């Protein structure tokens, strides 16, 4: 929609960030350190 | 692109940031 | 031909019927420990 | 009671061959598959793939070495329809259209599944951690993929694997023609999965044979010294550890057998799953990426990278098939 | 001639299976 | 926690088995993702979306679903106003913002165990009552939505139509078909060739009338379970325990997948070939007719003929009274699509009628399905399988069936995985065989 | 932590240039993106026989358009 | 001394030397770290 | 202790272990890899096969590799100076001499690995079933990349050391040499699979039998590698398999030795066939069925259908694959189906 | 159908002689006291 | 010493090829 016309990167990548959660888990393990 | 690329880089870097702030806080994990 | 049809049904029905009750009767009860 | 006693006999472990409740399906179906197989393999009327022209004799009685002999799959005329005996008009009609194929693979598959469980329901009754049935899924994945699934993508069992040593070779090559499976990534992992299986199978086989606490004389066989039920460790880890630990850097040697053997069984399995996924990805006509005209000059001429050669060879085959 | 050798060869396989499954010397413990 | 009470990290989630307070935190958060993913793709697709061209051309796996409920579609599959498509996705996002927020709340500051804060919400896995109580509510709620579909079907707007007397698009069902004759007996059909199991569903109004039952069956289910308690034969089997519940869920969820794999790949009724792209069987089917008409158009009569293969150039007479297309297409004589069936006569195609009865849309559309016959590559190199670098696509209809299958395959393994660990756990030796007394050690030795 | 802010940048830029400079072309003799078919004459400049190729590669390369 | 022979000579000459030079390095190095 | 002091230095303990073989290995090995990458990125194959697959053209990762010097370039070893290169570097890469640079430096490197896989032993005390097991890739490597080319008109016929390169080498056999049906190659597919299979079935069984030395559910850390009795009961596993598949292994020794055996024997009996196929002795038409096929066209077997396939591959692939032959086939002549 | 005339002896000797050679060794072992 | 000689003589050219990789992708 034109009222929304520009948020380029946000609408470009929403869907990748769900994957990032899986990645976050490891980093959240990294500091905790297994 | 690059403007958009910059926007994407800026838009979701809370992951690492979140952990770093939390790590500094020594909150809970 | 046609006799064979009903025959296969009866035979197949039998095993599968014999089959389920094995689990429907006390299957976990059969094991080294409990 | 008869039942309560009978039920106790099926489950019973004293049998020389354990038949669990899955065995109640497994045994009759496979025993029915083999009987209707070996016969059909030996004497098959010249099953016809296309009612138009060409009967194919894959039977053993007609001039076929084991190599060339195979059970022809069902025709295209029959399509994918469930085609049992009685539904077919005449017995010879049921053979001429490739019945025995559609008969074997059903009893085989439905036999293969129940087998996958029969390994389980024994393991549960010997009091042991039951993951074998996971490991066995890898072939069974491939079975369903090439036999049951892939023809659904083609809507006819004709394109299913003709089961036989030449039939299989015919299958791949033709399969290579259409879907370009080599360039597909999932297969390209499956190779790694198989080799690294065979590879590790050599090393983990070698390193432990290399290190043997010696209970044997030089003249006597080296094996016989192992006494079934030794509670000694038959092979030094400390000796073999540093070996591979010196051969390459000491960091990667996998100190822990329980850590090793799992990784020993993860690599081949996971390698195979991707293939049975790689096929199902093909059956739906989602193919291996074939990079073509990846190179071009400024003059529009085709620099013709290697993949085109393959792209041509496949393009060669498909015309041949029809 | 041709075929009848294969069935023969393939037969002895089966005659080995049934024979090798049941008649193996049990490897007793200890 | 750490591994000390627990097990290792790579598996570390199952540390949650006994903590319900953390457990809700998981799901609600996880459900948050699924929701968030849903709206994301919606907007993601909506930004790159072209309303003029067809949907399957766009490589579009979601908007067709929203459209299929008849919002913004228009007749002709026009895809009239995108704003309803926009509203759907964004709402799910906002909904996720709440979910994960809660998911976090139970993850941390929420009580670590629910056996105290609320006894009602409290449950023990081994309890066969208070758990079954829960199974009711969902089975009620999950049954509500099924009806809430029909609320779209019978009342609000109207759902998509595969077959309309023309245009095949939008209809508000009046009388849904319901009775055990064609419903319970419906699934009784063979799975195999020529009769789909659930994949036939010729009429739209089947599913609506059907969901009515599944609507009113599940509402009974809750009322049944809420007011009941497992019987003896239930208690003797099923291994009531934390894992097994997950294990059963998989098996059901797995078999669902293969079914979902089957619909998208075959059924034209629910997923209209129009904006989901043509079904594989229809693809070669329609292509076979476009060749037919183009040659029949000009100075040639293909009706009574032979081919170089011998079966005829186009039409054959099946063993059934109906006459079909030749070529490879003959393997699909069962297909009936919205465009083809009217062209068909009482037995097979009426050749005299085929020439005359063609429409402006049919022939065009039937030819539009010629270009797209489900195919393609992972980098999307399209056209006919070995056709060289032309018409590059992979029809979305092929993606779902591929995707959900692979996933559905794993869940079979998953089911077969936990079911092992579930029972062995209950059996107590899941921890490994016991070195003190080996169960095999003392047995009759064969 | 000391010269590893020096070595890497100065070195990595070298590889950047040999492509940009195209120095890698005449070093490894790869064809240049416009250079395959001199004139038109679309055919493979396939080197043939021995004790020649050093001179024969010259011919194919000699034309270059 | 034709092209081939001369050319071949160049190969082995520098070839052997290169191979032989490695030995010196190893030989020297070992002498350096005498335990 | 001139020679002496040198010895102990090589045999000392460091990060890695450089043995006497190490002198041979690392230089010979590091060049092979070190060569392959370079030739992959930069050196074209153009003047050789007339078709550029290399990384600096548009080509991807999978479709790049180092091709081979052409047919009429013959079996010459293409040294860096050489008669042909005459000490000129550029034309020594364009001719694909870099290929041979890889093989030879590879082989000796490949050898040098083997020797290392000995020299470890005598100073450790293990028995050398490792090196001996490693002779299978040797035979495979030597047979494929060395004996096979020499049985042809030139080096031109050989794998090109690449992901896609090896594929145009695969179909290359199926069309011409009819490789799948070669029985020596069926023993191979036994070995590999038979290796992979038993690889997975061993790793699964021992993973399903564990004495439970630790507490937590996950048993990895549960293992203590100190003078322990066998970490998994052979007793269970034996009686286990004996009741399902019917036949088990009662010897940890006889088992593992059987793992070492099958993959190895799998390759050698394949490495024989390839040698047999270097001479173009390829397993091919069974005189029985062929003659029978001359007694009627209607008789058809899944064998006969392969011959058409192997016929099509040849004709279509020939002009591109072998430009040096200067084949031009007319259109109709291609053995198209529907005819 | 037509065949190598002598090919049959091949199998027989290739079957029996290796087979027999395994039996003879085995029956011996059975006789070991 | 010994270790340093390994990576230095190995990973250094890697950094030098990464130039060729990247600086190529911007050609054409
Ligand atoms: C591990 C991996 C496991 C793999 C093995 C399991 C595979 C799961 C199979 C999915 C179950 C659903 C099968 C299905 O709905 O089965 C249907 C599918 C395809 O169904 C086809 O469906 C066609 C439906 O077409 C028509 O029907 C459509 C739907 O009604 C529309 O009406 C439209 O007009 C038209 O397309 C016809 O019914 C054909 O006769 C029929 O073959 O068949 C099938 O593979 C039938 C064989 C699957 C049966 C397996 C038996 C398991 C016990
Ligand atoms: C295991 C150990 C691990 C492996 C270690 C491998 C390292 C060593 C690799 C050996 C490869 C060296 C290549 C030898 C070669 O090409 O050396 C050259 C000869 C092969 O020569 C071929 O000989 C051909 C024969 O042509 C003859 O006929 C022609 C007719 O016009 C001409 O007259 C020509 O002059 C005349 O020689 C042509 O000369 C070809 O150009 C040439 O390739 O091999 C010979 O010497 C070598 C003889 C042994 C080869 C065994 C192959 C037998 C099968
Ligand atoms: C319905 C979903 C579901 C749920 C809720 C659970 C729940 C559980 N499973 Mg489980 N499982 C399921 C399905 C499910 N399972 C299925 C379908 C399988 C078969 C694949 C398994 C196989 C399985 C095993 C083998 C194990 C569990 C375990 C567990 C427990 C801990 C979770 C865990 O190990 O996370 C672990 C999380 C990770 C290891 C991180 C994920 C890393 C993987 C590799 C991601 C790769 C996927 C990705 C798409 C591929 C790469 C991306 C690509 C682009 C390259 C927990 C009770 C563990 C257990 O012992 O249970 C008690 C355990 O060992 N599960
Ligand atoms: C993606 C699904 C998922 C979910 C919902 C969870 C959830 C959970 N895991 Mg977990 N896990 C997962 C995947 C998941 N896991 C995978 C894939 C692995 C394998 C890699 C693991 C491995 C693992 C281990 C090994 C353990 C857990 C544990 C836990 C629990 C406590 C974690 C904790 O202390 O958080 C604390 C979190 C933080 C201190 C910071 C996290 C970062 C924040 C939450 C980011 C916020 C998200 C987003 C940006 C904001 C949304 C809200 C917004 C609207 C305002 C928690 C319920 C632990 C457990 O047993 O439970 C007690 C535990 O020991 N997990
Ligand atoms: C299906 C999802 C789900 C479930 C089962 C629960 C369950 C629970 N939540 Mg809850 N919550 C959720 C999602 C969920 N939450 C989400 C998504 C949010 C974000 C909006 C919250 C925000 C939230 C808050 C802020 C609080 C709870 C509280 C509670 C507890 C008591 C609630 C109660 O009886 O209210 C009684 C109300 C009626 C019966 C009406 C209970 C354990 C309360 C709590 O911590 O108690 C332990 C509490 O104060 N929840
Ligand atoms: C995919 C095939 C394959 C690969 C890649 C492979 C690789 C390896 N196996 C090794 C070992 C083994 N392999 C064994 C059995 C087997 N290995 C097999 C198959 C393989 N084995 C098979 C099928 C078997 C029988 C089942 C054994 C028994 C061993 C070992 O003992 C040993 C080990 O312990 O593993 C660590 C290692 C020795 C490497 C070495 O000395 O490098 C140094 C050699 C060099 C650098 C020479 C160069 C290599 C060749 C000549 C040139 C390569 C060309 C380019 C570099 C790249 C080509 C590009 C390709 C895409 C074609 C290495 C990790
Ligand atoms: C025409 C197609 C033919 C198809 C062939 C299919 C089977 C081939 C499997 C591969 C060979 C056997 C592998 C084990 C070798 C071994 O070593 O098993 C030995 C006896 O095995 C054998 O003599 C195997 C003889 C045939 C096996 C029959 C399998 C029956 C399957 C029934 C399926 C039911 C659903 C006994 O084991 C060893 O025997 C002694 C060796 O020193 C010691 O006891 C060792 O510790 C160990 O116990
Ligand atoms: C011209 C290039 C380089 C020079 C001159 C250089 C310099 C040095 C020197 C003199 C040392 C030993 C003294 C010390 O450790 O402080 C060293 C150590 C090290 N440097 Fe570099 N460096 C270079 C490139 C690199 C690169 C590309 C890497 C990539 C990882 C690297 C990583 C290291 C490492 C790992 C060590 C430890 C050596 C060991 O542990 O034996 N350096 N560097
Ligand atoms: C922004 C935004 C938002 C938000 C979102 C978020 C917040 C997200 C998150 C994110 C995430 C969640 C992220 C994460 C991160 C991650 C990363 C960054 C990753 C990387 C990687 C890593 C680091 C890994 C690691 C590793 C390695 C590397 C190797 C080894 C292994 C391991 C694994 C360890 C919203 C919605 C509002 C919308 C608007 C915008
Ligand atoms: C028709 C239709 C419909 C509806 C739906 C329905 C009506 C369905 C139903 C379905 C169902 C409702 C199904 C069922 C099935 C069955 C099953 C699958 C279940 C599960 C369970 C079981 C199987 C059990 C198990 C077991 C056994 C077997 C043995 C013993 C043990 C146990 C018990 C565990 C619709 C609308 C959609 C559409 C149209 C058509
Ligand atoms: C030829 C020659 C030579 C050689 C050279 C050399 C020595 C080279 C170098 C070598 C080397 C040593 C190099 C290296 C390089 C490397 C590379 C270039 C790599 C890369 C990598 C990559 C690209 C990876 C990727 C990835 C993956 C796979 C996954 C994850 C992610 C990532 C991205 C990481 C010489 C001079 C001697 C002599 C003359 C001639
Ligand atoms: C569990 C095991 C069960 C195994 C079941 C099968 C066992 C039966 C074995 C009987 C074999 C009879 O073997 C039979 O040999 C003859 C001649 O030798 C073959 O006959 C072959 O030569 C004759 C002429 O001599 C030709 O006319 C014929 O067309 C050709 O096939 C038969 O095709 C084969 O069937
Ligand atoms: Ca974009
Ligand atoms: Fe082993």
């Amino acid at each position: 929609p034109e009222a929304y016309a520009i948020f380029d990167p946000l609408v470009d990548v929403l869907p990748v960030i769900p994957v990032l959660f899986l990645a976050l888990a490891f980093v959240w393990q990294a500091a905790v350190g297994f | 692109v690059i403007a958009q690329l910059t926007m994407i880089a800026m838009i979701g870097i809370a992951g690492p940031m979140i952990i770093f702030l939390l790590a500094v806080r020594r909150g809970n994990l | 031909m046609e006799t064979l049809k009903i025959t296969v049904y009866i035979v197949v029905t039998f095993f599968v019927l014999l089959f389920v009750f094995g689990f429907l009767s006390g299957d976990p009860a059969r094991n080294p420990k409990r | 009671n008869l039942w309560e006693r009978f039920c106790n006999w099926v489950t019973s472990t004293d049998n020389r061959l354990y038949v669990g409740w899955f065995g109640v399906i497994m045994i009759p179906t496979l025993l029915a598959a083999t009987i209707c197989f070996v016969i059909a393999f030996i004497a098959a009327p010249p099953v016809d793939i296309d009612g138009i022209r060409e009967p194919v004799s894959g039977s053993l009685l007609y001039g076929n070495n084991i190599i060339t002999g195979a059970v022809v799959p069902s025709s295209n005329a029959i399509g994918l329809h469930f085609y049992p005996i009685w539904e077919a008009a005449s017995l010879d009609e049921w053979l001429y259209n490739g019945g025995p194929y559609q008969l074997i693979i059903f009893h085989f598959l439905l036999g293969a599944s129940c087998y996958m469980g029969r390994q389980w329901e024994l393991s549960y009754r010997l009091g042991m951690r039951p993951w074998i049935c996971v490991a066995y899924s890898a072939p069974l994945a491939s079975a369903f993929a090439v036999f049951l699934i892939y023809p659904i993508g083609q809507g006819s069992f004709s394109d299913g694997m003709p089961l036989g040593i030449s039939g299989t070779f015919n299958f791949m090559i033709v399969f290579q023609a259409e879907h370009n499976i080599l360039m597909h990534p999932f297969h390209q992992l499956g190779v790694a999965g198989v080799f690294g299986g065979a590879l590790f199978c050599a090393m983990h086989g070698s390193l432990v044979t290399s290190s043997l606490i010696r209970e044997t004389t030089e003249t006597e066989s080296a094996n016989y010294g192992y006494k079934f039920g030794q509670e000694e460790e038959t092979y030094n880890i400390v000796a073999a550890h540093g070996y591979f630990g010196r051969l390459i850097f000491q960091y990667a040697s996998f100190n822990n057998s329980r850590s090793l053997h799992f990784f020993l069984a993860a690599w081949p399995v996971v390698g195979v799953w991707f293939t049975a996924l790689g096929i199902s990805t093909m059956a739906f006509n989602l193919n291996g990426f074939n990079f073509n005209h990846s190179v071009i000059d400024a003059k529009g001429n085709v620099i013709n990278t290697w993949a085109d050669i393959i792209n041509r060879a496949n393009l060669g085959m498909e015309v041949m098939h029809e | 001639m041709e075929t009848i050798t294969y069935v023969f060869i393939f037969a002895c396989i089966i005659a080995l299976f049934f024979f090798a499954i049941f008649f193996r010397e049990p490897p007793r413990i200890t | 926690d750490q591994e000390s009470s627990g097990f290792a990290w790579w598996a570390g989630n199952a540390r949650l088995i006994n903590l319900s307070g953390k457990l809700l935190g998981a799901h609600v958060a996880h459900a948050g993702l699924i929701v968030f993913w849903a709206g994301a793709m919606t907007l993601f697709e909506l930004a790159h979306f072209i309303p003029e061209k067809p949907m399957y051309e766009q490589g579009l796996i979601l908007i067709p679903h929203i459209a299929t409920l008849g919002w913004g579609v228009g007749p002709g599959g026009e895809v009239v106003d995108t704003f309803p498509f926009f509203v759907v996705g964004v709402v799910h996002l906002i909904s996720s913002a709440v979910l994960g927020f809660g998911g976090v709340y139970h993850a941390i500051r929420g009580p670590e165990t629910l056996e105290e804060y609320s006894s009602f919400f409290g449950y023990d896995w081994k309890d066969k009552n208070k758990m079954t109580t829960i199974l009711g509510f969902h089975l009620i709620v999950l049954g509500i939505g099924a009806l809430l579909l029909v609320a779209k079907a019978m009342f609000f707007g109207g759902l998509y139509d595969t077959w309309a007397p023309g245009g095949g698009d939008v209809r508000v069902i009046t009388n849904p078909t319901l009775d055990p004759r064609v419903i319970f007996g419906y699934l009784l059909k063979s799975p195999f060739g020529g009769e789909g199991w659930i994949v036939s569903v010729n009429n739209l109004e089947d599913v609506v009338g059907g969901h009515i039952w599944i609507g009113l069956i599940c509402i009974a289910g809750g009322i049944w379970h809420i007011l009941t308690t497992p019987f003896g034969w239930a208690r003797r089997a099923f291994i009531w325990s934390g894992e097994a519940y997950l294990s059963y869920s998989l098996g059901a969820l797995s078999m669902m997948g293969f079914i979902a794999t089957c619909f998208v790949w075959f059924n034209n009724t629910v997923y209209p070939s129009e904006f989901y792209g043509p079904t594989g069987p229809e693809a070669s089917q329609a292509q076979a007719m476009t060749f037919l008409i183009r040659d029949q158009k000009l100075g040639a009569n293909v009706g009574s003929a032979q081919g170089p293969t011998g079966l005829g150039k186009y039409l054959m007479r099946s063993p059934t009274g109906e006459i079909i297309f030749g070529g490879e297409t003959m393997r699909f004589w069962d297909f009936r699509g919205p465009w083809l069936e009217p062209l068909r006569g009482p037995n097979g195609l009426d050749l005299n009628k085929i020439k005359n009865d063609i429409q402006p849309w049919q022939e065009r559309r039937a030819a539009e399905y010629m270009t797209h016959a489900p195919l393609g590559s992972l980098n999307s190199v399209g056209g006919v399988a070995t056709e060289i670098n032309s018409v590059n696509f992979v029809s979305p209809r092929s993606w779902l069936a591929t995707s959900h299958f692979v996933l559905a395959f794993f869940f079979l393994v998953g089911h077969l995985w936990h079911a092992g660990r579930a029972r062995a756990a209950a059996a107590g030796f899941e921890k490994g065989i016991d070195r003190e007394s080996e169960p095999v050690l003392s047995m009759p030795s064969l | 932590w000391v010269i590893h802010s020096i070595t890497i940048p100065a070195l990595f830029i070298a590889g950047w240039l040999f492509v940009s400079t195209g120095l890698a072309y005449d070093v490894f003799g790869t064809p240049r993106p416009d250079s395959y078919y001199a004139q038109e004459q679309r055919s493979i400049p396939l080197v043939t026989d021995r004790f020649e190729a050093k001179q024969q590669v010259e011919t194919f390369l000699e034309q270059l358009k | 001394i034709t092209p081939s022979l001369k050319g071949f000579f160049i190969g082995l000459l520098s070839g052997a030397v290169v191979l032989g030079l490695t030995f010196a390095v190893l030989i020297a190095i070992s002498q350096i770290d005498k335990v | 202790g001139w020679f002496d002091i040198l010895d102990d230095w090589l045999k000392r303990d460091r990060f890695v272990f450089v043995g006497w073989s190490g002198i041979l290995l690392f230089p010979c090995a590091y060049l092979a890899l070190g060569g392959w990458l370079t030739g992959t990125t930069f050196v074209t194959s153009w003047y050789t096969h007339g078709l550029a697959s290399s990384y600096l053209e548009g080509c991807n990762f999978l479709t790049v590799a180092v091709s081979t010097p052409a047919n009429s370039m013959g079996h010459s070893l293409l040294l860096l100076w050489g008669p042909e290169a005459q000490g000129d570097f550029t034309r020594w890469c364009q001719l694909g001499g870099l290929w041979t640079f890889i093989a030879l430096h590879g082989a000796f490197g490949l050898i040098g690995f083997m020797l290392r896989q000995f020299e470890i032993a005598r100073l450790v005390g293990v028995r050398p079933y490792n090196a001996i097991a490693f002779s299978a890739p040797i035979a495979v490597f030597v047979s494929v990349f060395l004996i096979y080319p020499l049985g042809q008109s030139s080096w031109f016929f050989a794998p090109s050391f690449g992901v896609a390169a090896i594929f145009r080498f695969l179909l290359f056999f199926q069309g011409f040499h009819n490789w799948t049906l070669n029985p020596f190659h069926m023993m191979g597919v036994a070995g590999v699979l038979g290796g992979a299979l038993l690889c997975a079935i061993h790793g699964a069984t021992v993973e399903n039998t564990l004495f439970q030395d630790g507490e937590g559910a996950s048993t990895f850390r549960a293992f203590n590698p100190t003078q322990a009795e066998e970490t998994y009961s052979m007793v269970t596993a034996n009686r286990f398999w004996s009741q399902i598949f019917g036949i088990a292994f009662s010897n940890k020794r006889w088992l593992h030795f059987f793992m070492l055996f099958v993959p190895v024997t799998g390759l050698w009996m394949s490495a024989i066939g390839v040698v047999g196929l270097a001479l173009n002795l390829r397993s091919y038409d069974f005189i029985s069925q062929e003659i029978r096929a001359a007694e009627d066209p209607e008789f058809e077997t899944f064998y006969t259908k392969n011959l058409l396939l192997n016929e099509g591959i040849r004709a279509w692939m020939a002009p591109q694959d072998q430009p040096h032959e200067n084949f031009v086939f007319p259109e109709e002549v291609l053995p198209r189906g529907n005819a | 159908m037509e065949v190598n005339q002598l090919g049959l002896i091949a199998t027989a000797l290739f079957v029996l002689v290796p087979s027999v050679f395994l039996i003879i060794l085995y029956v011996q072992t059975e006789s070991q006291q | 010493t010994v270790r340093w000689v390994a990576v230095h003589t190995l990973a250094v050219p890697t950094i030098f090829f990464l130039g060729a990789i990247a600086a190529m992708q911007f050609i054409q």
